[PDB]
DNA sequence: GAATTCGAGCTCGCAACAATGAGCACAT
DNA sequence: ACACTGCGAGCTCGAATTC
C-alpha cells in the first residue's frame, strides 16, 4: 500500500507563539498535539522517520537528526517546552536545513516537509520563489498547517510543490488535520532483525527497548512482529456466501467448503484475518 | 444562455448569473423603454460591465429604431481597454450561438499621443506638446503647399487617409486602441482620424468624459452622432468635479507674464487684426491691475465686466468672440507650434467665459496666500460653482443618459445638484456565498480617549499613540498588506515621524515593511512594485498613503494586496479654502444643501471609494476598519453605500482598539477556509 | 383581590449640537 | 435672528409571590 516516508515537522518559534486563543501558552499546545503526533505516525508506518526542526530570530536550528527513534522525538519535545521564543521565524532556512539533508534520500520513498507555521512573516534573506522551483525538482511534498490567518506565500508552497494548506480553527480542528498526515500516499532495505532481548546481530551493539537503527554499524535494527501486523492486505481473504453445527466455534467458506456462523463470519474477516479451516 | 429579462431574450456570455445581476437588467431595462435618465448603483468593476453590454447590445435588435448607438464614458484609458475586451468576448460569444457575422463595429477613442504611428511624433511625453508637432505637420496651410506635392514636411498617414478611407468603412471586428494601431500600420492610414471619422456609422464608442462633458471639445468629435442614442457614465461618483474643472479657469502671475511674450512675440509678426492686439494689451493690463491689490479676498462675478469697461473701456459684445478670433489670427498667421501659445489661449478662454457665463460663477483674487501674511503670489480663481451647466447640453441632446458607480453615496444627491429627474434612482447589492467583508468603526482608543482627527485633536499625543497602538496591532493579525489611507500629506508626515521619536514605529517594522506614498511618481511607483512583490512572499508589507492621492484612484486592490484598508479619519476637504467657502453659499440658496451635509457626502464618497477598492471578485475576503471616531455618527455611516452598510452591525459600531482586533482575528480565521 | 420586585416596551422631553490641504487626460 | 443624536423620566404592562 503506502510507501516509506522521511517526514520533516518545521515548528514555529516566533514572539507569536505566546498568543491565547489555545491553551494558554500557543507553543505548548503545538508540542502537545506533535507528541501525540509522534506516536500515530509509527504505528501506521512502520520503517519511516521523523525530523524535528524549530525556527527563532530569522535562524533554524536542527532539533533532531532524521532518524526513526519513537522515543528520541517525544523527550525532546518534552525538552523544548520552556523555550524562549524571540524574534520572527524564516521559511528560506527552514527548507534549506530541510533540503540539505532530505536531497541525499533515496528516489524510491516520499520526502516530505510539514511547516506547523503560526507567525504571519517570514523574514528571510533570499528569495523565496527559487526554493519553489528547487523543491519541485527534488521531488519534495510540502505542506503547511496555518494559524489564525492565510499567508500567500504559503500557498504558493502548498499547491505548486504538492502538498495541502489548511489553517485552524480551533484546538480539535488541530488535532483533525495532524491525524489527515499520519496515513501514507499510495527497492530493498537491508535491517537486522533483534534477537535475544534487544541486541544488534552485525555487532553486537547492545543497547535499550527500541526499533532505532544502529548508532555504530548504521544498520536499521526493526522488530519483526511490527511488521507482520502490515500483512493481509496483500493476498486479503474473500467473502463467504450463505444460504446449527460450525467449525469455528463448535455451536460458508467457498474455498475449503467450511460451514461457519453468524458470529464467526463477523470474526474471521473482521479481526482473525484467516480462515480457520484453510491453514489445515 | 437564453436568458429572459421581461421583454427581451438576453444572451449572456457565461452560466451562473448573480440574483442581484439579474435585477440589474430589470432596471436599466426600465430606463430605456421610458427614454428617460437614471441612477444606478452596483458595487464591482466587472461583471457590471459584462451585464450592462449584454441588454443594451441586445436592446439594439429588437428596438432598432428606437436606440442605436451606444457611448460608454469610462474614466481613462486603462478602463477604455478593459470595457472593449469585455465586449468582444459578448461578440464571440454572439459568433458562436448563431455562426454568422454581423454589422456591427466598436470603436475606442483617446488622444493623439495614443493613437499614434509617425516616429518622430511619437515618443514626445507631455500631451501638449503631440497636438502641436501633430499641427505643425497637418495643418491646412501646412496642406496648401503640397498641392505640388514636393518634398516639404507633412505627414504621410494623413495625407494617405482622406484618399482612400472615406468610401469603404471599417466592416467588423471591434477595436481596442492597440488594434487600431494595428489596422493603420498594415493598411498606411492615420490611426486616430480614421476612429474619428468612423465614430458616426458605430454601434458601441467607447471614450473618456471629456469628448463629452467639456463644451469646447464635444462640439467637434459628438455634435452630429446620435440624437437616439444611450450615455453610460460608469464609474462616475465624482462626476460634478469634472464638471466644474471643465468650465473653471486658474490664471496666476506665473502665466500673465508668458502672455506678455506671447503679446511680444505677436508684434514682430505683424509687421513682416492689429486691433486685436491693442485688445488683448488692454486686457492683459487690466487682469494684471486687479492682481496687483494686497487687499482683503473679494467677489465679483458679473461687476468684473463692469470694471473691465470702467479703465479699460472694452464693452462685452467683442470679448464673447475673444477666443474665436485668436484661434483664427494664429491660423493666417501659420504659426508652427501651439504650446507655446498656450497661456495666450487660457487668457482668451478666461475672456469668453467672464462674458458669457454668468449665473453660477464667481472670480476669486487671493492676494493673501495660504497661511501667510506676506508671501509675493497672488492667484484670481474663476470658480465654477453650479455642476449641471456642464450635462444640460448632454441631458437634453441624448435619450437616455444612465449615470451609474460603486460608491453613489446618497441616491437624491446627484438629482439635486445636477439638475434632471431620473426615472429608476434605484440601488442595489451584491450576493455572496459568505460574508466578504468586515467593517469596523474602530472608535475610542484603548484607555477609553477619542481616536478623532479633528483640526484640535491632532496634535495631542493621546491620539498620535491610539493611531500608532491601532496599527501596531492591526499588522500582527492581518496578513499579506494593509493599506493605510491618511487624510492629508501634513498629517501623515507628522505622524509616522512622532511615531518615530516614541517607541512604535520600531515594532510595526518587526512585523511589516512599511511603504509611504509620496507626491512624485517616480518614488511612488518604486514603493508600489516593492509593496506587490512584498506581499507575495511571506514579508508583508504597509502602504500607508493619502486619501486624495494617485494610489487611491488608480490602483485596485486585488486580493492578497490589501487585506485590511485603514481609514485614518475621515477624508475630508479643505473646510476654509475661499473657494469651497463660496460654493457653498451658491448650494446652500440654490438646492437648499445644508452646508455640513455636502462636506460628509463629499467625503463619504472618497473614504468609500478606497475602501471599496479591496474587493473586486467573488473570492476577495477583505476587512475595512474606519478608524475614527466620526464614522459612528448617523449622518456619516448612513452615507456609506447600501452594500457595504448592510454589513455593519452595531457590535462594530464603537469598538475600542484591542477590540477590534479580535473581530479582525476571527474574520480572517473564518474566511481562510475552503467553501 | 390588591400589593411587591425587577424586568420589558413605547412616547417624549431634555440639553446642546461643528467642518482643516496640494498637481498630466482631452480640442485647432 | 440657534441648536444634531443620545437617554433617563412616566406610563403600563408581565411573571410569580407576596400581604
Ligand atoms: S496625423 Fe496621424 S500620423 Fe500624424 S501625428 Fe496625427 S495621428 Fe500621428
Ligand atoms: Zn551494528
Ligand atoms: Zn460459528
Ligand atoms: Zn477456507
Amino acid at each position: 500500500l503506502g510507501m516509506m516516508r522521511h517526514l520533516y515537522v518545521v515548528v514555529d518559534g516566533s514572539r507569536t507563539m505566546e498568543d491565547q486563543d489555545l491553551k494558554p501558552n500557543r507553543l505548548t499546545c503545538t508540542l502537545k498535539l506533535l507528541e501525540y503526533f509522534v506516536e500515530e505516525y509509527f504505528d501506521q508506518n512502520p520503517i519511516s522517520q521523523i525530523g524535528i526542526i524549530v525556527t527563532k530570530s530569522k535562524r533554524a536550528e536542527k532539533l533532531t537528526e532524521l532518524s526513526g527513534n519513537p522515543r528520541k522525538h517525544i523527550t525532546s519535545l518534552k525538552k523544548a517546552v520552556d523555550m524562549t521564543c524571540h524574534g520572527e521565524p524564516s521559511l528560506y532556512n527552514s527548507l534549506s536545513i530541510a533540503m540539505q539533508t532530505l536531497k541525499h534520500m533515496p528516489g524510491h520513498t516520499s520526502r516530505e516537509v510539514l511547516i506547523i507555521f503560526s507567525s504571519l512573516t517570514t523574514c528571510d534573506p533570499s528569495n523565496i520563489y527559487d526554493l519553489i522551483k528547487t523543491l519541485k525538482a527534488a521531488k519534495i511534498r510540502v505542506s503547511v498547517i496555518g494559524l489564525s490567518a492565510e499567508v500567500r506565500v504559503c500557498t504558493v508552497l502548498a499547491r505548486e510543490t504538492g502538498g495541502t494548506y489548511h489553517v485552524i480553527l480551533d484546538e480539535s480542528h488541530y488535532k483533525e488535520l495532524l491525524t489527515h498526515h499520519v496515513s501514507p500516499p499510495p527497492g530493498n532495505t537491508e535491517p537486522g532483525l533483534t534477537l535475544g532481548g534487544y541486541f544488534c546481530p552485525q555487532c553486537r551493539a547492545k543497547y535499550c527497548e527500541l526499533p532505532v537503527e544502529c548508532k555504530i554499524c548504521g544498520l536499521t535494527l526493526v522488530s519483526a512482529p511490527h511488521l507482520a501486523r502490515s500483512y493481509h492486505h496483500l493476498f486479503p481473504l474473500d467473502a463467504f456466501q450463505e444460504i446449527r453445527f460450525c467449525y469455528g466455534c463448535q455451536g460458508v467458506c467457498a474455498v475449503c467448503q467450511n460451514v461457519f456462523c453468524v458470529d464467526c463470519d463477523v470474526f474471521v474477516h473482521d479481526s482473525l484475518h484467516c480462515c480457520p479451516g484453510c491453514i489445515h | 444562455m437564453k436568458l429572459n429579462v421581461d421583454g427581451l431574450l438576453v444572451y449572456f456570455p457565461y452560466d451562473y448569473i448573480y440574483p442581484e445581476q439579474f435585477s440589474y437588467m430589470r432596471e436599466l431595462k426600465r430606463t430605456l423603454d421610458a427614454k428617460g435618465h437614471g441612477v444606478l448603483e452596483m458595487p464591482s468593476g466587472t461583471g457590471k460591465t459584462v451585464s450592462l453590454l449584454a441588454l443594451i447590445m441586445a436592446y439594439q435588435r429588437a428596438y432598432p429604431l428606437e436606440v442605436t448607438k451606444l457611448i460608454y464614458c469610462s474614466r481613462t484609458v486603462p478602463e477604455i481597454e478593459k470595457v472593449i475586451e469585455e465586449l468582444r468576448k459578448l461578440l464571440n460569444f454572439y459568433e458562436k450561438q448563431e455562426g454568422e457575422k454581423l454589422p456591427f463595429l466598436g470603436l475606442a477613442l483617446s488622444s493623439r499621443k495614443n493613437l499614434c504611428i509617425h516616429p518622430e511624433v511619437t515618443p514626445l511625453r507631455f500631451g501638449k506638446d503631440v497636438d502641436g508637432k501633430c499641427h505643425s505637420l497637418t495643418a491646412s496651410y501646412v496642406r496648401a503647399q503640397y498641392q505640388h506635392d514636393t518634398s516639404l514636411p507633412h505627414c504621410r498617414f494623413y495625407e494617405e487617409f482622406d484618399a482612400h478611407g472615406r468610401e469603404v468603412p471599417l466592416p467588423a471586428g471591434i477595436y481596442n486602441l492597440d488594434d487600431l494601431k494595428a489596422l493603420g500600420r498594415r493598411q498606411g492610414w492615420c490611426p486616430y482620424f480614421l476612429a474619428r471619422y468612423s465614430i458616426l456609422h458605430a454601434n458601441v464608442v467607447v471614450y473618456s468624459y471629456h469628448y463629452l462633458l467639456d463644451p469646447k471639445i464635444a462640439d467637434l468629435v459628438s455634435k452630429e452622432l446620435a440624437r437616439k442614442a444611450v450615455v453610460v457614465f460608469d464609474e462616475a461618483h465624482n462626476i460634478d468635479n469634472v464638471c466644474i474643472d471643465s468650465m473653471s479657469v486658474n490664471l496666476t502671475r506665473r502665466t500673465l507674464d508668458r502672455c506678455q511674450g506671447n503679446l511680444e512675440t505677436l508684434q514682430k509678426t505683424v509687421l513682416r487684426a492689429e486691433h486685436f492686439l491693442g485688445f488683448l494689451r488692454r486686457l492683459l493690463e487690466y487682469v494684471k491691475w486687479r492682481l496687483r491689490v494686497q487687499h482683503v479676498v473679494q467677489e465679483s462675478p458679473p461687476a468684473f465686466l463692469s470694471g473691465l469697461a470702467q479703465r479699460v473701456c472694452i464693452q462685452r459684445k467683442p470679448l464673447r468672440f475673444c477666443a474665436e478670433r485668436l484661434r483664427s489670427l494664429l491660423h493666417t498667421l501659420e504659426i508652427t507650434d501651439l504650446a507655446d501659445f498656450s497661456p495666450l489661449t487660457l487668457l482668451a478662454n478666461f475672456a469668453t467665459l467672464v462674458s458669457t457665463y454668468a449665473k453660477g460663477f464667481t472670480i476669486i483674487i487671493e492676494p493673501f496666500d495660504d497661511r501667510t501674511p506676506t508671501i509675493a503670489n497672488p492667484i484670481l480663481h474663476f470658480s465654477c460653482m453650479d455642476a449641471s451647466l456642464a450635462i444640460k447640453p448632454v441631458f437634453e441632446r441624448f435619450q437616455s443618459v444612465i449615470i451609474t458607480s460603486g460608491t453613489l453615496s446618497p441616491l437624491d444627491i446627484y438629482p439635486k445638484i445636477l439638475d434632471f429627474h431620473p426615472v429608476t434612482m434605484a440601488t442595489f447589492t451584491m450576493t455572496l456565498a459568505r460574508v466578504c467583508l468586515c467593517p469596523m468603526i474602530i472608535g475610542r482608543g484603548n484607555d477609553q480617549v477619542a481616536i478623532s482627527s479633528k483640526f484640535e485633536t491632532r496634535e495631542d499625543i493621546a491620539v498620535i499613540r491610539n493611531y500608532g497602538n491601532l496599527l501596531l496591532e492591526m499588522s500582527a493579525v492581518v496578513p499579506d498588506g494593509i493599506v493605510a489611507f491618511f487624510t492629508s500629506y501634513q498629517y501623515m508626515e507628522s505622524t509616522v515621524a512622532s511615531w518615530y521619536e516614541q517607541g512604535i514605529l520600531e515594532n510595526i517594522q518587526r512585523n511589516k515593511l512599511l511603504f509611504i506614498e509620496t507626491q512624485d511618481g517616480a518614488e511612488t511607483s518604486v514603493a508600489l512594485e516593492k509593496y506587490q512583490e512584498a506581499c507575495e512572499n511571506g514579508r508583508g508589507a504597509i502602504l500607508l498613503s493619502v486619501a486624495r492621492g494617485k494610489v487611491s484612484e488608480g490602483i485596485d486592490f486585488v486580493h492578497h494586496y490589501g487585506r485590511a484598508v485603514i481609514m485614518f479619519g475621515v477624508p475630508y476637504v479643505y473646510t476654509q479654502s475661499r473657494i469651497l467657502k463660496a460654493r457653498l453659499e451658491y448650494l446652500r440658496d440654490q438646492f437648499q444643501i445644508r452646508e455640513n451635509d455636502f462636506l460628509t457626502f463629499d467625503a463619504m464618497r472618497h473614504a468609500a471609494q478606497c475602501v471599496g477598492r479591496a474587493i473586486r471578485g467573488k473570492t476577495d475576503y477583505g476587512l475595512m476598519v474606519f478608524a475614527d471616531k466620526r464614522f459612528a455618527r448617523g449622518d456619516k455611516r448612513g452615507k456609506l453605500p447600501r452594500w457595504i452598510q448592510e454589513h455593519l452591525t452595531d457590535a462594530n459600531l464603537n469598538l475600542t482598539v484591542d477590540e477590534g482586533v479580535q473581530v479582525a482575528k476571527y474574520f480572517l480565521r473564518q474566511m481562510a477556509q475552503p467553501f
